[PDB]
């Protein structure tokens, strides 16, 4: 079996600047005087979609600043120039052999100037209430870069866990993240406390707070 | 209007069976050899099995060979996924792909569908409950609002959230006890909301569950 190593795992560039990304197999993908690996590119929510065929050939539809070259054993892609839109994971894949393979695939990342997020604050809606359940919701929205730090507390006192946090991809146009964070706790339990605070951090922390 | 459109994924218990169906609109099988691959919720992809032109030649990657059947009928311009034996390291989201029919040698994928979601294990459909998430009807704004959508308390994990009105944002289910919660939000003028419409319309197919919820103040 071929197997592919994808080079860097991450990359992070700057838009308008050079992406190359790399692509080893454990042995040939040449015959027939052609080298059978192919680029494709997967955006979140979106199914692979194919740049390159046969190492270096551009697949019809797919933006000029996209190229590929190599032969053998090694095999580069190259996103030239760069932009806010090429937010992916970029997998190679071999067709030489069956079976074929891909990649562990290289997530494309932009690098960009730092932004603090914009925090929005839900106390549970009566819906919930009168279910039975109590979740309180805080959205981090568009910030840079990715490692941020939330904590909640409830009347002055940091509650850990109960907690979930989800982060969004980067941001295609503005190459932000955003992030949810989720207390869940129990009716009777939320009715016994009076302040409820979602704080980011990453220090001058962003806050977002209400009473009940 | 080149479409690949699946369907046939569902929630399976372990040890089941499920057909998965790959119709073509608007580009034709015939010609074509074609394969499926499937993203496993690592979001890794791995290549599963292809069938050549007239269905002569058929190969399966180590890890569903004797399980999976692939196989094709190009009168119905339609490729077939037949899985068996199902465990829970199955779980995925299943494409199916056609390859590039170039002379020389053998060919990328080309034409991929949008995927359908594979769930492995015992536990039960459950459908969602959906929340709003606005601001109180007295709450100062500006410049713009946020507003959003809690799905709660669903299984399996594929769910779709739309919203009708603006930046969306789509954050990843976690689960929670046995069950999948999820979060969308979605930003619009300070001047539009409450009086234009919002509404966040969630799908969850697993349960038939269609779910739209108007956003109001309070
Ligand atoms: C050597 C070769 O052609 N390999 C290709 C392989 O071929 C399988 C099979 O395909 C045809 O049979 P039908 O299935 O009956 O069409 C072919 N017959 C004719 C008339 O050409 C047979 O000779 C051949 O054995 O199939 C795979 C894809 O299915 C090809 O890969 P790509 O799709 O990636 O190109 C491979 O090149």
């Amino acid at each position: 079996d071929i197997v592919l190593t994808q080079s860097p795992a991450s990359l992070a560039v700057s838009l308008g600047q050079r992406a190359t990304i790399f692509c080893r197999a454990s042995e040939t993908v040449d015959s027939y005087g052609n080298s059978f690996m192919h680029w494709y590119q997967q955006k979140p929510g979106q199914p692979p979609k194919l740049l390159i065929y046969r190492a270096s050939n551009l697949e019809s539809g797919i933006p000029a600043r996209f190229s590929g070259s190599g032969s053998r054993t090694d095999f580069t892609l190259t996103i030239n120039p760069v932009e806010a839109d090429d937010v992916a994971t970029y997998y190679c894949q071999q067709s030489n052999e069956d079976p074929r393979t891909f990649g562990g695939g290289t997530k494309l990342e932009i690098k960009r100037a730092d932004a603090a997020p914009t925090v929005s604050i839900f106390p549970p809606s009566s819906e919930q209430l009168t279910s039975g359940g109590a979740s309180v919701v805080c959205f981090l929205n568009n910030f840079y870069p990715k490692d941020i730090n939330v904590k909640w507390k409830i009347d002055g006192s940091e509650r850990q866990n109960g907690v979930l946090n989800s982060w969004t991809d980067q941001n295609s146009k503005d190459s932000t993240y955003s992030m949810s964070s989720t207390l869940t706790l129990t009716k009777d339990e939320y009715e016994r406390h009076n302040s409820y605070t979602c704080e980011a951090t990453h220090t001058s922390p962003i806050v977002k707070s209400f009473n009940r | 209007e080149v479409q690949l459109v699946e369907s046939g994924g569902d929630l399976v218990k372990p040890g089941g069976s499920l057909k998965l169906s790959c119709a073509g609109s608007g580009i034709t099988f015939s010609g074509y050899g074609m394969s499926w691959v499937r993203q496993t919720p690592d979001k890794s992809l791995e290549w599963v099995a292809l069938i050549s032109n007239g269905g002569s030649y058929a190969y399966y990657s180590d890890s569903v060979k004797g399980r999976f059947t692939i196989s094709r009928d190009n009168a119905k311009n339609t490729l077939y996924l037949q899985m068996s034996s199902l465990r829970s390291d199955d779980t995925a989201i299943y494409y199916c792909a056609r390859h590039k029919g170039l002379r020389g040698g053998t060919n990328a994928m080309d034409y991929w569908g949008q995927g359908t979601s594979v769930t492995v294990s015992s536990a039960k459909t459950t459908p969602p409950s959906v929340y709003p998430l606005a601001p109180g009807c007295g709450d100062t704004t500006g410049s713009s609002v946020t507003l959003g959508c809690l799905v709660k308390g669903y299984f399996p994990e594929s769910v779709t959230v739309t919203w009708n009105s603006s930046s969306v944002h789509t954050f990843p289910a976690l689960l929670q006890s046995g069950l999948y919660t999820m979060s969308s939000s979605v930003t619009v003028p300070s001047s539009t909301w409450p009086s234009e419409t919002v509404t966040c319309s969630v799908a969850h197919p697993a349960s038939s569950t269609t779910v739209d919820k108007k956003l109001e103040p309070s």
